[PDB]
């Protein structure tokens, strides 16, 4: 008796939008999970949105994603990955939070909104969204919240 | 230049065959986030072949290496490999090994030659038909 979308989340920090509730209620008469639009993220760290329509029947999300800090990885081992636009190989927008200068040697991080623009620390998340092959979206100082584009993982 | 890559093993293989490349890092090397393989054969572009974090925990293969190539690394002695297997003619070019200085946010970052800072000079394979 697990989900009926076959959808595997037990880590209790994780969380969906729809979330697990609602997606087991979103089955077609086949057994597919399909939805317009998915977020999988994970309370404290962040959380990856996937715009358009999502297959999610039968995705193991407690092998595929995980959300740690300042970094987000969606399939482990290459060969568990899809092809581009398959499962959760594809565009997505993933927010990371707590994102924040740390200063070396005064082994502390810089995150008043004051300081991150008096450094122009936004402009750092702009070139290393662009060197990652991301597009830049948002930067909240407040919570350290970096927001980026991806065309794939 | 805080971190030197200097590639080995590249030679001549019949197809089918296989062939394992070695890199010796030097320098800042509790540095590198993540190691990477790229190649670039004649008249074509340099293209992403393999990487792995710096851990060896998370990989990524190009689609037309996955289950052929192996990405490798040795952390006692600074050196990165790379296990070739059931060569292809379209195997060809220079292969070059890289390291990565920054974490990689998301898991794609991996694939694009931006992301790597530090770059080897490159080793020599050619696939026999
Ligand atoms: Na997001």
């Amino acid at each position: 008796g697990s989900h009926p979308a076959g959808i595997i989340l037990t880590r209790d920090s994780y969380y969906t939008i729809p979330s697990m509730e609602e997606l087991a209620r979103s089955v077609d008469e086949n057994g597919e999970c399909i939805v317009n639009g998915f977020t999988i993220g994970r309370e404290g760290f962040g959380s990856i949105y996937f715009e358009g329509i999502v297959n999610l029947t039968n995705l193991d999300l407690d092998s595929i994603v995980h959300i740690r800090r300042k970094e987000v990885i969606v399939y482990v081992d290459d060969q568990n990955k899809p092809p581009l636009g398959e499962g959760l190989n594809r565009p997505a927008q993933v927010t990371l939070d707590e994102v924040w200068p740390i200063d070396k040697t005064s082994r502390c991080m810089i995150t008043s909104p004051e300081r991150l623009s008096e450094m122009n620390y936004k402009s750092k998340l702009e070139n290393a969204s662009r060197k990652q092959g991301a597009q830049f979206v948002d930067y909240r100082p407040e919570s350290g919240s970096w927001v980026f584009k991806v065309n794939h993982f | 230049g805080q971190v030197q890559l200097v590639e080995s093993g590249g030679g001549l293989v019949q197809a089918g065959g296989s062939l394992r490349l070695s890199c010796a890092a030097s320098g800042r090397t509790f540095s590198t986030y993540a190691m990477g393989w790229f190649r670039q054969a004649p008249g074509k572009e340099r293209e992403f072949v393999s990487a792995c974090s710096w851990s060896g925990g998370i990989t990524r293969y190009a689609d037309s290496v996955k289950g052929r190539f192996t990405i490798s690394r040795d952390n006692a002695k600074n050196t990165v490999y790379l296990q070739m297997n059931s060569l292809k003619p379209e195997d060809t070019a220079v292969y070059y090994c890289a390291s990565a200085a920054s974490s990689a946010a998301y898991s794609g970052a991996y694939y694009y030659t931006s992301y790597y800072d530090y770059w080897g000079q490159g080793t020599q394979v050619t696939v026999s038909s």
